[PDB]
RNA sequence: AAUUACCGAAUCUUUGAACGCAAACGGCGCAUGGGAGAAGCUCGUGUCAUCCCCGUGCAUGCCAUACUCAGUGUCGA
RNA sequence: ACACGAGUUGUUCGGAAACUGAGCACAACGUUAUAUCGUUUUGUUAGGAAAGUGAAGGUGGUCG
RNA sequence: AAAGAAGGUGUUAGCCCAUUGAGCCAUAAACCUGAGCGCCUCAUGAACAAGCGAGUAGCACUGUUUGGGAAUGCA
RNA sequence: AGACCUGAGUGUGGCAGGACUACCCGCCGAACUUAAGCAUAUUACUCAGCGGAGGAAAAGAAAACAACCGUGAUUCUCUCAGUGAGCGGCGAGCGAAGAGGGAACGAACUCGUUGCCGAAUCGGGUCUUACAAGGCCUUGAGUUGUGGCACAAAUAUCAUUU
């Protein structure tokens, strides 16, 4: 019966899909009452293809605001002022570690003695 | 500074900035629409709500066990274009949270149960 | 008696639904293994104590 | 040079100069709290030579411990059994309080990377030890070949592990001859070694 | 070579002294005796062994010779394969250059 | 628009190191923002007093830092 | 007992919001190889700058 | 049969089924390849008389530890 | 007035806290048992207790072994050696190291000091597709010293354009 696919969804604005959620939240809420009255097995059981939908409205609406605020940080020099929820998360000792800009340092001294004396390929007869 | 006249030295008051106000730290939409539907779950349709309906003036349903009475007749309002007077809440020994919803004598009970329907 | 806090209140409403028997269609499934329950509580045999 | 003033001016710790100024040290030192930050070392000379630098990232603290022996905790001192484990006065710790002032500091100061420390100053009562952390989150501190090893996580409490130089003085890393073969690298490590029942296989 | 070239050195402790074995490197007297830089005989094969104090001349001289036998068998690849920079491969030798797996590097 | 397996995008209630304060309390704050609002006011719309919801900031210690201070510490006009 | 279906309605009732008591022990400080230890109401924390409240007045839109 | 492989199928399966090979297809980075390969930018290899770690080491007493004994290490 | 020093208060950006804990590092630390009793000794520098990491940890680049025709960081293995070592009511019992055959191995480097230089440094801004080992700018730290060059594998300093 009635069913978002994805695909024409994420077509809409985010005004039409809030306007869609609540069109199912209320067709989602009125099936509740005749889950507790009776209610005939065709009509109540498109409790699971609505339930479904608006996880689908709800996973557009939300991946289109994470998509809109990570391209809000990344824009420019504001990349102090990012939310920890859109930073990398990685494991916590990954994020503490030293990144490979880093610990790839040297001295000047450990610069001119890898250029001074360089390791040779080489073969032997 | 000077002129202590207390037997202590108590800190001065330096001047103190107001802390800034971040963006934001939830990425998430929240319809406020969609908002009493959780709510309000779905009435009772027992033998002492049926009374009810007919006799006082009230309705029956199990809400959510989190909500108070005054957001209950909130969403009796945006919901069901009715006006609570009254609201006895009550969380059953089931867990759940079952509220008593007199309706304010202008909106006829049985008028809302039908169009709910049940 | 009277007083109880709410999160033992909330303890004691689960422990009444699930102090349900197996409903029959769980017998009819095809790699069954459930034939009753097993943790039928009754309040006079066992006591919770919450 | 500068540095051979100051390091033989501090060879002198019992002329009369040098006893007058850890006088008023030892006074003012017994007022302060256990542990003290100070902006800059009360030996720089024996701070940068220990691994100080007047970076960003650098820090020192002036950690107080108690002198004396241990007393061992038993109650009331009634110990039982064998008449050998029977002391509670003349028993000693096997650390020495300088290790045991980097742990103190280190323990209390979770996020912060302690390197060795040195001797400062002495009370009838107490000893001082300033102790060099070092931030390991500083960007100086991150981007520096010479410091940037003690942001990688295995030397996360290098005091607690006894990995500091008074920390290697109490395990006897001091010694590697035959004055320190029971000891390499660990007790444990030559214990489990040589006391193994190793089961060759075709025997 | 998979494993790099090592001197040959005595053994100590008169039960031992009629022995030879292979030692840690070759020291800074032995390769300046074959004419060749301690810190570039690194990068070309060779262990270098700063503590090792060549206390006679026939050990010494086994172990130069052990290093003129090397340079000898020695290919050398260039750096860049078109501009040759100095006695190198000559790319009918960076072609048929081949390795051992003889376990000591002998 | 099957279903299954896999995984990159998300969701992830109340808690817990648990960290606004508490706690056999689904409890109570101080700033700040949003909401709903049948009393009022407005020329039924707006606006909306309390009340009532929701988000965020706020444990403590420390490191770095950019402004307000204390000191019969040493100076200095 | 067993199965099924119900049943606990609050401005004022009891609690909390919101009291102090015997006491507890968070912060601070000290100790301890170790905090999982001590002190913490005899008016009361902490070698101990823990009051973020504001009388009166000055500055300039409002009511007699 | 370059496949005999050992699981399933109503009863003992190389032939009923799945398997058991050569190889095909698709890959976020990272990894590996004349330190793969260009461009920009940026570094820079080779030519042309002084001293070196001080409450430290040691020593004494005590305590412990060791095969370490006129004292191995430590406090 | 202002400064410097030593301390506060807030703002901003960060971090530590608990889990696991087989192995590993630091401490703490027994007794049953054995000695045909038992106290030294043994069990054992083990169990239990406390703290702390990692994918390993720890060790490691000679204030080493030797006494040779000498060897050459650490770690591990077989052996040395249950020892004509040693310790021990010299009782019960305990207990190694060097050498040699191997595993691994591109294995080495960085400060401090000294000498010569002296902010050439670091952080923040900002501009280059760029939180550049780039420019340019900053009293913000810093001269109570950040950095560079040389120090046994050494033959030394600055220029510069090839
Ligand atoms: N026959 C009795 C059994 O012998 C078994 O062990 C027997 C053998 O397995 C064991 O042999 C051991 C060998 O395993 C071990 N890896 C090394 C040792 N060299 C051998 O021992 C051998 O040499 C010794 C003298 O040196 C002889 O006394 C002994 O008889 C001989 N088997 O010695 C025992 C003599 O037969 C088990 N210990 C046990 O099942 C049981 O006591
Ligand atoms: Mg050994
Ligand atoms: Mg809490
Ligand atoms: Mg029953
Ligand atoms: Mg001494
Ligand atoms: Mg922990
Ligand atoms: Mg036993
Ligand atoms: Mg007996
Ligand atoms: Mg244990
Ligand atoms: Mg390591
Ligand atoms: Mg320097």
């Amino acid at each position: 019966s009635h069913h978002m696919k994805i695909k024409d969804l994420r077509e809409k604005s985010k005004d039409d899909l809030l306007k869609t959620l609540t069109e199912y939240k209320k067709e989602l809420s009125q099936l509740r009452v005749v889950q507790q009255t009776g209610g005939a097995e065709t009509r109540l059981g498109r409790i699971r293809p609505i339930r479904k939908s608006i996880a689908r409205i709800l996973t557009v609406l939300n991946q289109n605001e994470r998509s809109n605020l990570k391209m809000f940080y990344a824009d420019r020099k504001l990349r102090c002022k990012t939310p920890k929820v859109l930073r990398a998360k990685l494991t916590h000792r990954r994020r503490l570690a030293l990144k490979e800009n880093e610990k790839n340092r040297k001295t000047s001294r450990q610069m001119r003695q890898a250029h001074k004396f360089p390791k040779r390929v080489y073969a032997v007869k | 500074a000077k002129s202590y006249t207390r037997p202590q030295f108590r800190r001065p008051h330096t001047y103190r900035k107001p802390a800034m106000a971040k963006p934001s730290n939830r990425v998430t939409v929240e319809s406020k629409d969609i908002a009493a539907f959780s709510v309000i779950r779905y009435p009772l349709t027992t033998d002492k709500a049926m009374k009810k309906i007919e006799e006082n003036n009230t309705l029956t349903f199990i809400v959510d066990s989190r909500a108070n009475k005054t957001e209950i007749k909130k969403a009796m309002r945006k919901l069901y274009q009715v006006k609570a007077v009254k609201v006895n809440t009550l969380i059953r020994p089931d867990g759940l949270k079952k509220a008593y919803i007199r309706l304010s004598a202008a909106h006829d009970a049985l008028d809302t149960a039908n169009k709910i329907g049940l | 008696g009277r007083f109880k806090p709410l999160a033992v209140k909330k303890k004691y409403a689960k422990k009444m639904n699930q102090n349900k028997p197996v409903p029959y269609w769980i017998r009819l499934r095809t790699g069954n293994r459930i034939k009753w329950n097993e943790k039928r509580r009754h309040w006079r045999r066992t006591k919770l104590n919450y | 040079g500068a540095f051979m003033y100051l390091n033989e001016l501090w060879k002198k710790k019992s002329s009369d100069v040098m006893r007058f100024i850890q006088r008023i040290r030892s006074w003012e030192f017994r007022h302060q709290h256990t542990v003290v930050r100070l902006r800059r070392p009360t030996r720089p000379e024996k701070a940068r030579m220990l691994g100080y630098k007047t970076k960003q990232g650098f820090c020192v603290f002036r950690v107080r411990v108690r002198r004396g022996g241990r007393k061992r905790p038993v109650h009331k001192g009634i110990t039982y059994g064998k008449p050998k484990t029977s002391g509670v006065l003349g028993m000693k710790l096997n650390k020495n309080n300088q290790a045991v002032a980097e742990q103190r500091l280190g323990k209390r100061f979770g996020n912060l990377r302690v390197l060795n420390s040195y001797w400062v100053n002495m009370d009838s009562t107490f000893k001082w030890y300033e102790v060099i952390a070092v931030d390991p989150m500083c960007k100086t501190i991150r981007r520096d070949p010479r410091i940037n090893w003690i942001v990688n996580s295995v030397h996360k409490h290098r005091e607690q592990r006894g990995l500091t130089s008074a920390g290697r003085k109490h395990r006897g890393l001091r010694h590697k001859g035959h004055k320190a073969s029971k000891l390499r690298p660990s007790y444990r490590a030559a214990w489990r070694r040589n006391n193994r029942i190793v089961f060759l296989r075709k025997r | 070579p998979l494993k790099a070239l090592r001197p040959q050195v005595n053994c100590p402790t008169v039960r031992h002294n009629m022995k030879r074995r292979l030692g840690r490197g070759f020291s800074p007297a032995e390769l300046k005796a074959a004419g060749l830089n301690p810190q570039y005989a690194a990068t070309i094969g060779i262990r270098v062994d700063s503590r090792r104090k060549n206390k006679s001349e026939e050990g010494m001289n086994v172990n130069v010779q052990r290093l003129k036998t090397y340079m000898s068998k020695l290919v050398l690849f260039p750096m860049n394969h078109k501009k040759v920079q100095k006695g190198e491969a000559s790319e009918e030798e960076v072609k048929a250059a081949t390795q051992d797996r003889s376990r000591f590097g002998d």
